[PDB]
């Protein structure tokens, strides 16, 4: 298996989620 | 040189790259002053002693945006996405047309630069009416962009000539990339061409009293979204088809590389209302439909993420790397042509995460027109695209000029790309965080030093970045000039093949490849999608125009 | 070996792509959700509402800023706001807490932003058009309006105030 490529797409997932859910939480906080 | 007689396309490609890097240098001079400003430090007095024609922060910001994000990126895309397919096919581009495209760009640039430099078009790189710049800025710009229609013709011509000579062969990979890319660009470019011909030009000439600002922005963003994919895709063509060789491996999938580009062709253009989430007079259903389709335009980069990572990992393993991290350490980190796109891809992970945020309709109300936005786009264009082009100094330049890169120049290029990358990451932090604190973009906030007390912390990041990037820019100017004005010429370097990667061996999926080669068809699909996504709104707007008077507020 | 690495790469790539698609779909569902809630009131009205920027300060609901705030329902106020070079009228906008506010904002000159700090109100203001957005202030106090669209050399100091009365 491409363990290295998976590690990359994991970091990318976690980044996307932190950004997206972070801003979603700010959105509601300002609602 | 006997090399330019056999490959005259090398000289024209060099002229595009050089002029591109000169615009980047000029436009970038303003970037450190702007990072200091977003760090609440006012260095404009210094800048004005140095460059006495600069009348304001906002004239500096117009120059920075137009030179770096419009001019540099386009010239790079014209160099890469003509010369690479031409070398892959081993065929000469129509040289009359190649030079015509160059001179159109040069002349368009010179004519726009006049009013920009004279403080007659301080309207930024978006030039939103009713702010009213000098007609020459709109005319110079229109001619500059129209240069690219010539490039499109050049590549479609190459492709057709090749296909005539090779009936029933599938399009070679880099040429397939460039064909879908330039056809995507053609459909993308129509928004701005319409906006300029139908409104901005008659208006700045004095022919019509006003322009309707909503129609003007809508037609602007029809083009303003796909133009960023037009910046990005030349860096992607190198990242897929060149970087894996530089990394010491191979491209792990030709079909997955073609599929990403076909997804860009279909999805780059019908999504621009994601720049208009906060605009009146556009129906929220259609905002949602562009939001979904924008989330889909994300998928080709999500696919790129994996295909490219797996290609790098494969290279690292070929070079002996083992573990879960050994593959990374084994890669050629002494080679600036390898390092620069890799670092740019690392910063693209937060860059793309912020883009997916921005795309998410109601989430955009948190960040719109704040510093977050420049935080996102410095990661995408000012970091990945720019670093990839900088890394080309190190394989492409020698190939075009025969001029060797010395050991010392190599190490200097290493330091430049690292400082540039790290400076972009630090500023991304300061700008994303100031944006979440409601600091607006496009603002000389250093002139209102008590307006933003809550942003004190990320402001330190922007100062630091402004200094780190000043140093990276100075070293880059020094480096580029050392390599350009260099003594030695080794003609064999200009005759060496480009460093194009092989593709990993494995079936693969002919029929998918054959299906994606149905370019006429995929193009009509892309174009249908634009009528579907834009038509209904533009019918309504054009049937209810409300033009308004022009202003000069500088 | 190459055959085997290639096979494995394509297999796990298929898996990532499905996951990445799943994730994007969840975001699309989560956005859908916001659009069904009161938070979606800041999305501007889609309907075109054309006005004339050259006479907006002489006739119509923007001509007398002291009359800008109009009760339009039992818990609703419409506020006629002018964003202009380089200021907002009325100044301050005064509204009661916990009421639904329908801001109707236009400009007599260039595009301005209208970004109410601490809220999701963030709307472009186009001359000739009226931007309509809706919000209910839950907390009383002073809210700063920032112009977040470059409107000329006075842009960085173009601010206004909303006072939400207890
Ligand atoms: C080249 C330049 C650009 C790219 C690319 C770009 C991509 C996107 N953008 Fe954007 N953007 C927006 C949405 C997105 C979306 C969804 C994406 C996507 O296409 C992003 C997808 C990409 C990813 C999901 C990341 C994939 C990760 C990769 C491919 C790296 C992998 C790592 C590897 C392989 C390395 C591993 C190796 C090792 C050794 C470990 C939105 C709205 O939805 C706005 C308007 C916001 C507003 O309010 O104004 C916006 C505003 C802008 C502006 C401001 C325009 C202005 O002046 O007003 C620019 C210039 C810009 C540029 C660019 N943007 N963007
Ligand atoms: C030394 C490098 C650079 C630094 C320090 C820098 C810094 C900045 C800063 C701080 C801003 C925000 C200013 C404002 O909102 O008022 C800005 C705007 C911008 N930058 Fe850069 N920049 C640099 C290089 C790049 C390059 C290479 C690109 C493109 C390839 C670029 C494209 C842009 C654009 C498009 C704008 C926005 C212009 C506008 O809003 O009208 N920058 N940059
Ligand atoms: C290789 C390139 C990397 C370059 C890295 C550069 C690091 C910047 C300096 C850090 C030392 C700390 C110096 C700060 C001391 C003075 C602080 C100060 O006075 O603040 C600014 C002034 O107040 C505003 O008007
Ligand atoms: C290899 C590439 C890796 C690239 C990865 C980069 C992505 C960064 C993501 C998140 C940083 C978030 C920092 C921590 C979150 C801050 C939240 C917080 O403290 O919120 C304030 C709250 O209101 C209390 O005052
Ligand atoms: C490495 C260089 C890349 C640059 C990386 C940019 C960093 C921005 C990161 C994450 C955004 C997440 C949003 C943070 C949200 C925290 C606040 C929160 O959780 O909201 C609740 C609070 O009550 C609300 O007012
Ligand atoms: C402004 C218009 C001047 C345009 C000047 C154009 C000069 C064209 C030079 C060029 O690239 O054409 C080669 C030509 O045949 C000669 O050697
Ligand atoms: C080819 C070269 C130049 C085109 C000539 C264009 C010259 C047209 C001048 C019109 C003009 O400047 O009218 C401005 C007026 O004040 C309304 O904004
Ligand atoms: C290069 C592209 C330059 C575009 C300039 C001129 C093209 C033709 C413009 C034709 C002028 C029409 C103006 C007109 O008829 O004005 C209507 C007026 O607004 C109501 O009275
Ligand atoms: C596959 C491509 C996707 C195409 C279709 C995707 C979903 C669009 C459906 C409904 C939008 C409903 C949005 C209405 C939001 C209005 C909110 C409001 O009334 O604001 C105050
Ligand atoms: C505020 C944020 C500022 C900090 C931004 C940092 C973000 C990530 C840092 C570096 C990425 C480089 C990752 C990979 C570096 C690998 C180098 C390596 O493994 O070197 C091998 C050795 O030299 C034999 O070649
Ligand atoms: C605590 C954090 C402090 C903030 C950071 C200050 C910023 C820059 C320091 C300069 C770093 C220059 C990095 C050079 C790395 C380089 O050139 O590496 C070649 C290498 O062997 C692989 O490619
Ligand atoms: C990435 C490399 C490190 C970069 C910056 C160090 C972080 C600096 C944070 C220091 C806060 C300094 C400051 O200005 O403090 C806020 C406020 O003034 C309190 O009273
Ligand atoms: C040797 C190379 C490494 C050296 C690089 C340092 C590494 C990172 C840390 C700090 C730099 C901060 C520099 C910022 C300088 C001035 C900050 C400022 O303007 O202070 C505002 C204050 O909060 C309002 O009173
Ligand atoms: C004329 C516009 C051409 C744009 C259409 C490109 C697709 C096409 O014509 O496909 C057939 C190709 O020429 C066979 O080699
Ligand atoms: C709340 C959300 C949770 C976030 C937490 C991070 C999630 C991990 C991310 C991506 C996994 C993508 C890789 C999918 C692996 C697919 C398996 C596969 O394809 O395996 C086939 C192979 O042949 C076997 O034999
Ligand atoms: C194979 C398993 C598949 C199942 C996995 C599905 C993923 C679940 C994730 C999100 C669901 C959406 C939750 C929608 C509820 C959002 C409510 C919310 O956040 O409320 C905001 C605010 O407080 C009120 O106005
Ligand atoms: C590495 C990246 C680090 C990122 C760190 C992220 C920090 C985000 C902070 C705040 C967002 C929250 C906004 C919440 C809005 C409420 C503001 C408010 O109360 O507004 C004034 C009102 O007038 C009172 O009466
Ligand atoms: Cu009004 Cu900026
Ligand atoms: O434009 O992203
Ligand atoms: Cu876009």
């Amino acid at each position: 298996k491409p363990k290295g490529a998976l590690a990359v797409i994991l970091v990318l997932t976690l980044t996307i989620l932190v950004f997206w859910l972070g801003v979603y939480a700010v959105f509601f906080a300002r609602g | 040189s006997r090399v330019y007689e056999a490959y005259p396309e090398k000289k024209a490609t060099l002229y595009f790259l050089v002029l591109g890097f000169l615009a980047l240098i000029v436009g970038s001079l303003f970037g450190p002053f702007q990072a200091l400003n977003y760090g609440n430090v006012d260095a404009y007095p210094l800048l004005k002693r140095l460059l006495p024609f600069v009348q304001s922060y906002y004239q500096g910001l117009t120059l920075h945006g137009v030179l770096n994000a419009i001019v540099f990126t386009q010239l790079f895309a014209q160099a890469i996405m003509v010369y690479l397919p031409a070398r892959e096919l081993n065929m000469r581009p129509n040289m009359g047309l190649m030079w015509l495209s160059w001179w159109m760009a040069f002349i368009g640039l010179v004519v726009a630069a006049l009013p920009l430099l004279a403080n007659e078009a301080t309207v930024l790189y978006t030039f939103y009416p009713p702010l009213k710049g000098h007609w020459a800025f709109y005319l110079g710009a229109s001619v500059f962009v129209l240069s690219t229609w010539v490039s499109i013709y050049i590549v479609l011509d190459l492709w057709r000539r090749w296909k005539a000579a090779n009936p029933g062969k599938v399009t070679p990979l880099v040429t397939y990339m460039a064909v879908v890319f330039w056809l995507m660009w053609f459909l993308a470019s129509l928004g701005l061409v319409l906006e300029a011909v139908l409104f901005l030009l008659p208006w700045s000439f004095g022919l019509v009293e006003g322009v309707d600002p909503l129609v003007a922005r809508t037609l602007f963003w029809w083009t303003g979204h796909p133009i960023v994919y037009f910046w990005l895709l030349p860096a992607y063509a190198i990242i897929y088809t060149i970087l894996p060789k530089q990394a010491g491996g191979k491209l792990v999938s030709d079909p997955m590389a073609r599929l990403a580009f076909l997804l860009f062709l279909l999805l780059s253009t019908p999504v621009g209302f994601h720049h208009q989430f906060a605009d009146p007079g556009i129906d929220p259903t259609w905002k949602m439909i562009h939001s979904v389709l924008t989330l889909f335009v994300a998928v080709p980069s999500l696919m790129t993420a994996f295909t490219v990572a797996a290609s790098l990992e494969f290279a690292g393993r070929l070079r002996g790397g083992r573990g879960l991290f050994g593959w990374i350490r084994a890669l050629p980190w002494d080679n600036p042509a390898f390092v620069a796109p890799v670092l740019g891809l690392l910063g693209f992970i937060p860059g793309g995460a912020g883009g997916i945020v921005n795309a998410s309709f109601t989430l955009d109300y948190v960040v719109h027109n704040t510093a977050w936005v420049p935080g996102h786009f410095h990661l995408q264009v000012a970091s990945l695209v720019t670093l990839t082009a900088m890394g080309s100094l190190y394989w492409l330049l020698p190939n075009l000029t025969g001029k060797p890169i010395s050991d010392a120049q190599r190490r200097l290029g290493l330091a430049v790309v690292w400082l540039w990358f790290l400076g972009m990451m630090i500023m991304a932090v300061g700008l994303h965080w100031a944006g979440l604190l409601n600091v607006p973009r496009r603002a000389y906030i250093a002139q209102v030093p008590d307006a933003y007390p809550h942003a004190a912390v990320p402001m330190v990041f922007n100062v630091l970045a402004g200094i780190v990037l000043l140093v990276a820019l100075l070293l880059f100017i020094y480096g580029l000039f050392s390599v350009l004005l260099s003594r030695e010429r080794k003609p064999e370097l200009a005759e060496a093949p480009l460093p194009f990667a092989e593709v990993i061996s494995g079936p693969e999926d002919r029929r998918l490849v054959l299906a994606m080669d149905r370019i006429g068809f995929w193009f009509a699909v892309a174009a249908i999608l634009v009528v579907l996504a834009y038509g209904p709104t533009l019918v309504q707007l054009f049937g209810h125009l409300n033009p308004v008077p022009g202003w000069r507020l500088w | 070996d190459e055959h085997k690495a290639h096979k494995a790469i394509l297999a796990y790539e298929k898996g990532w792509l499905a996951f990445s698609l799943a994730m994007l779909f969840v975001f699309i569902a989560l956005i859908a959700y916001t659009l069904a809630t009161h938070t979606a009131g800041v999305i501007p009205a889609g309907k075109l509402e054309r006005v004339d920027p050259t006479t907006v300060r002489q006739e119509g609901p923007w001509a007398d800023p002291a009359q800008a705030v109009v009760q339009t329902g039992p818990n609703q106020y419409t506020v006629y706001v002018l964003a202009f070079a380089f200021g907002y009228q009325p100044n301050p906008i005064e509204v009661p807490q916990g009421a639904e506010i329908v801001f109707k904002i236009t400009s007599p000159d260039v595009i301005h932003g209208f970004h109410v700090e601490g809220t999701n109100i963030n709307v472009e203001v186009l001359p000739g058009e009226v931007s309509t957005v809706r919000y209910t202030f839950k907390r009383p106090g002073e809210y700063r309006i920032i112009c977040n669209q470059y409107c000329g050399l006075g842009h960085q100091n173009m601010f206004g105030t909303i006072v939400v009365k207890e």
